Order: structure tokens, then C-alpha cells, then sequence
């Protein structure tokens, strides 16, 4: 499954950078030169949102109270519920990646650095498993950078 | 459920940000 | 003070139209030209910070615990703060009126509409009576309306 | 009073100053 590695790869290691900070110069393994372009897009618009919606997603990770790998699947849900009038729109796919990487900020700061992969994890088998079709349609991560073009 | 209400949150402001670059 | 007298019209029919959920057709009456495109687009990009900003606004609004009309002043304050870097634009102007029409609609809620004026007025006092220079430079409510040009 | 209205405040002039970007850019 070529697609989920290649957009586990992405949002893993968006998670990643965000909860330490530090952009990792690790090239990209299973991403081909699209995932480089992609992350770089997933950075700017993923950090914009986080800035827009920083207090509103302090409430909302509040109220799911999560602090291990057990709690992960409530996300898991959130993304499911979201996605359940059957819209699909790459504004809902990078708003739900950028609460994950809130969320995996917050796990870090808890010493709970383990559960940042099972959160990609869990995020990257709602998109590739219940939209994979959508996301093809749109020519995967290609279609993703060329959707948030900066002119 | 907390979940069910966070949803319809996220989808919101999802939609929102989506409009800003479809046009 | 005319300045004064136009914004708070403008200001005062936004929160009152908010709250009510009805556009009045009544016509502006001390705000000439500039007045009624403000109002026009308060309502467009006002509207669109509530939608943007509205489960950060009810935890906002939850916090401050506004009930009824001494507590309106604590915006104002909120305001003061806002503007404490020195830093003044359009931007923050119109979040602050939203957040002040997200809490009149609040107040008709709580059968608190008598408040929903005070509240205005403060919102409307810390505008022009602390940004006065900028506001002018900006040519006023004019400057509004092409900031926000679509 | 001083506390809750100064956070608030850092929110709404964080809110303010990005909603002003997108059309001052």
C-alpha cells in the first residue's frame, strides 16, 4: 500500500517536528519528491491553522482528555464523525492533521513522546482507508500541494 | 457525546479554511 | 463629536441586528455615505469572524461570566489590553466588534437585552476616544470599507 | 479581572492580527 506509507511518512513526521520543534533534514524515504513538496506545503498551511484555531483546540483536546495510546482512538472517531455527510475537501484533511499535530505537542509536553506515532497512525488510516478513492482521484499528495498553491 | 460536538466543530472551521482557497 | 456619533451607529446596529438575528432596513441617520457600506461590510466580515472564532469566543465569553450591566465594562478593558503593544489595524478592530456582537447575542439570551447599548457604548468609547488619530488617518469608517474590499 | 481579561486579550489580538494579514497582504 504505497499510499499509506508514503502519506503515513508525511503526517508522521509533521507530528513529529511540530511536538519538538526541530525539522528533521532526514530526506524522505517513501514519499518520492512529492512528499517533499507536501510537507513543505503541510508546514505553512498546518502551522496557519494551529495559529487560527490555538484557544479552540485547547478546549477541544480538554474535553477529550488524552494522555496515552488507549485515547488515540478517540481522534479516530472525531475524524470519522467529520467526514460522515460524505464531503470530502483537503481544508477538513489539513485542519484534522494540524489538531493532530496540537495534540501531539501536547503529548510531548507530557512525556508521552510513544504515542505520537500510533496518533499518525490512527490519523493516516482514516484518510487512506475510508477515502483512498477521493484522495486517488485528486492524484494523492500531488493534488494537495497544487490545492493550496500560494500565487 | 463530546466527540459527536468536537466533530461538528473541526467540520466547520474545516469548510471555512477550505473556502479560502477554492475561492 | 460627530466621529463618535457615526461609529456608535454603526457599532450599535450591528450588535442589535446580531443579537435580534434581523437586518434592519431602518436608514443609518448620522453616518452620510461612508456609513451605510461600513455597515454592509461589518455585517460580511463581522459574520465571518463569528464563524471563524465561535467555540473560541463561547470559551471567551464563558470566562468573563457577563451577566448583566456592570460586568459589560470588562470588555472594554479587554480592549485596552488588546491594543497595549501599540499596535492598531482593521483586523483587530473588527474581532473585537465581532466578539462584542457574539456577546449581545448572548446578552438577548439571558434576557439581557437593556445591557446590549452599555455595551456598544463602551466598545464604541475605546475606538474612538483612545484610536482617534488613527481612525482619521485612515480616513474613518471610509478606510474600513476599502481595507476590506473583495 | 486582571488575569482572565489579559489572556483573553493576547487571544483576540492573536486573532485580530491574522484575520488583518489576510487582507492587508
Amino acid at each position: 500500500d504505497d499510499l499509506y506509507r508514503q502519506s503515513l511518512e508525511i503526517i508522521s513526521r509533521y507530528l513529529r517536528e511540530q511536538a519538538t520543534g526541530s525539522k528533521d533534514s532526514k530526506p524522505l524515504g517513501e514519499a518520492g519528491a512529492a512528499g517533499r513538496r507536501a510537507l513543505e506545503t503541510l508546514r505553512r498551511v498546518g502551522d496557519g491553522v494551529q495559529r487560527n484555531h490555538e484557544t479552540a483546540f485547547q478546549g477541544m483536546l480538554r474535553k477529550l482528555d488524552i494522555k496515552n495510546e488507549d485515547d488515540v482512538k478517540s481522534l479516530s472517531r472525531v475524524m470519522i464523525h467529520v467526514f460522515s455527510d460524505g464531503v470530502t475537501n483537503w481544508g477538513r484533511i489539513v485542519t484534522l492533521i494540524s489538531f493532530g499535530a496540537f495534540v501531539a505537542k501536547h503529548l510531548k509536553t507530557i512525556n508521552q513522546e510513544s504515542c505520537i506515532e500510533p496518533l499518525a497512525e490512527s490519523i493516516t488510516d482514516v484518510l487512506v482507508r475510508t477515502k483512498r478513492d477521493w484522495l486517488v482521484k485528486q492524484r494523492g499528495w500531488d493534488g494537495f500541494v497544487e490545492f493550496f498553491h500560494v500565487e | 457525546r463530546p466527540e459527536i460536538r468536537i466533530a461538528q466543530e473541526l467540520r466547520r472551521x474545516g469548510d471555512e479554511f477550505n473556502a479560502t482557497y477554492a475561492r
